[PDB]
């Protein structure tokens, strides 16, 4: 069972700023790592899968990278629409697990 | 159009059983996986288990002995059942479609409060 840890847990940032969030795996996930964004009272939305691929209609301001046990999500020049929670999830064998989440506040 | 809609019991007393229904529209259950995820108040997402298109299942290690997942391909429904509820089982429960290493569509979730 791989545990995923996210950092930071919270981050305050202003519109237009550039941020990076980290997801660390307690074991090798072999790039089978996805990211999701969740806004308040809504369900999580897929952003990135297999470490670097953006899902459909995800803005180009988002990018993921990583391998092994370390992964990151970079958000270029934040838009008001980007505030919310961010979660990483692995797909290496089973069970699957999610990191703790990062809360991005304005 | 892919649609996932969860219906649950609302409040339930501790030690009872819970059954949640995920009704899917627009795709076939034989073709995709359905994962169950919960969100405890104020906390993150917790992976509960899944059922593959072929009926195999997998579960969270910690909760495995209290969970069962099944589905009715003809009714287009996936079920989640959890025994011996604890008050800390209070959470938002979600079903999500899986395809090619990603949960691409999610239901809006159903809130379950464990109380007596």
């Amino acid at each position: 069972d791989i545990v995923l840890t996210q950092s930071p847990a919270s981050l305050s940032a202003s519109v237009g700023e550039t941020v990076t969030i980290t997801c660390r795996a307690g074991g090798n996930t072999h790039n089978y790592l996805a990211w999701y964004q969740q806004k308040q009272g809504k369900s999580p939305q897929l952003l990135v899968y297999y470490t670097t691929t953006l899902a459909a209609g995800v803005p180009s301001r988002f990018s993921g990278s990583g391998s092994g046990t370390q992964y990151s999500l970079k958000i270029n020049s934040l838009q008001p629409d980007d505030f919310g929670s961010y979660y990483c999830q692995h797909f290496w064998s089973t069970p699957r697990s999610f990191g703790g989440g990062t809360k991005l506040e304005i | 159009q892919v649609q996932l809609q969860e219906s649950g019991p609302g409040l339930v007393a501790p030690s009872q059983s819970l059954s949640i229904t995920c009704t899917v529209s627009g795709f076939s259950l034989t073709g995709y996986g359905v994962n169950w995820v919960r969100q405890l108040p104020g906390k993150g997402l917790e992976w509960l288990g899944m059922i593959w298109g072929d009926g195999n299942t997998a579960y969270n290690s910690a909760l495995k002995s209290r969970l069962s997942i099944s589905k009715d391909n003809s009714k287009s429904q996936v079920f989640l059942e959890m025994d011996s509820l604890h008050t800390d089982d209070t959470a938002r429960y979600y079903c999500a479609r899986e395809r090619d290493y990603r949960l691409d569509y999610w239901g809006q979730g159903t809130t379950v409060t464990v109380s007596s």
